[PDB]
């Protein structure tokens, strides 16, 4: 028995990648990721309006967990650019995205993956500075939003540059979350599993919990991405999206769960691991 | 050329700090004397500011919080390509 999305994505690799995080504090010493994430000294969150932790744990764990993870053999750094109620600001996510750069230029490695699993408003400058870094050379990863609506109408979703993914469910149908659900529209490039998906729970040092959102769709293309790169590590931006949609399932949404003027604009692709 | 841009969901926006962006290869001494000659002229009208943090390797420019009054005199600067008020982003 395996959890749902792992075989889904199957038709410890990924170490040669290095996946940057932004998002909340980890809980780094769970044993699903002791020894996996090294957390940077970043910190830049807004004041708030076991649970300060709870999504960057269980994302990272997503990423390179030893039981649950995609690519169990990457190595992931973690900046904090959301707060204990999982909110940041584009400014101080710009001043990650920016440390990520300078970090990179002070001690070079492999690919870099950097996994955005966050959204707020179309926002020029946020596109901007993800267009720039991805031009740099580094894979941008982002979750493609949780509003039911067009991806275009939210940043870092609407860079064209960035590799946006949408929630797909154990049916291979868009993720509903709450009365909302995964975003859909021409700036998402894919789905993945974005629903029950187990992995790290920042309540106990073994605890596991399942989680739905298209920050998990996310962080499983990021997980793919690692473990694509890892393989052929000269791949360019251009073609790592290539082989992206090349491995996807195709035509296997129903496109009927999206609004009638986004069907034809809306990417019919589940992403999966190359065999 | 300078232009000025808010979040669309007006719940998000964060208003009283501002993303100041610079031109393409506007280099890091320029950006600083940018937002020093801001804090200068706000200074002059009654205006307090902050240089919250001077941006470089991805976008030349710099974070301030100031009032939104100074945004007219702001966008006059030297190599402004354009500014955006800060707004939120969520765990997703």
């Amino acid at each position: 028995s395996i959890p749902w999305n792992l075989e889904r994505i199957t038709p410890d690799g990924g170490s040669l990648v290095e996946v940057y995080l932004l998002d909340t504090s980890i809980q780094s010493d769970h044993r699903e990721i002791e020894g996996r994430v090294m957390v940077t000294d970043f910190e830049n969150v807004p004041e708030e309006d076991s649970k300060c932790d709870s999504h960057g744990t269980h994302l990272a764990g997503v990423v390179s967990g030893r039981d649950a993870g995609v690519a169990k053999g990457a190595s992931m750094r973690s900046l904090r650019v959301l707060n204990c109620q999982g909110k940041g600001t584009v400014s101080g996510t710009l001043i990650g995205l920016e440390f990520i750069r300078k970090s990179q230029l002070v001690q070079p490695v492999g690919p870099l993956v950097v996994l955005l699993p966050l959204a707020g408003g179309y926002s020029r400058v946020l596109n901007a500075a993800c267009q720039r870094l991805a031009r740099a050379g580094v894979v941008l990863v982002t979750a493609a939003g949780n509003f039911r609506d067009d991806a275009c109408l939210y940043s870092p979703a609407s860079a064209p540059e960035v590799i946006t993914v949408g929630a797909t469910n154990a049916q291979d149908q868009p993720v509903t979350l709450g009365t909302l659900g995964t975003n859909f529209g021409r700036c998402v490039d894919l789905f993945a599993p974005g629903e029950d998906i187990i992995g790290a729970s920042s309540d106990c040092s073994t605890c596991f919990v399942s989680q739905s959102g298209t920050s998990q769709a996310a962080a499983h293309v990021a997980g793919i991405a690692a473990m694509m790169l890892s393989a052929e590590p000269e791949l360019t931006l251009a073609e790592l999206r290539q082989r992206l949609i090349h491995f996807s399932a195709k035509d296997v949404i129903n496109e009927a769960w999206f609004p009638e003027d986004q069907r034809v604009l809306t990417p019919n692709l589940v992403a999966a691991l190359p065999p | 050329t300078a232009t000025f841009h808010r979040c669309a969901k007006d719940p998000w926006r964060l208003p009283g700090t501002y993303v100041v962006v610079l031109k393409e290869e506007t280099h890091l001494s320029q950006s600083e004397r940018t937002a020093r000659r801001l804090q200068a002229q706000a200074a002059r009208r009654g205006y307090l500011t902050k240089i919250l943090h001077v941006f470089h390797g991805l976008l030349p420019g710099f974070l301030v919080k100031m009032s939104g009054d100074l945004l007219e005199l702001a966008l006059k600067l030297p190599h402004v390509d354009y500014i955006e008020e800060d707004s939120s982003v969520f765990a997703q």
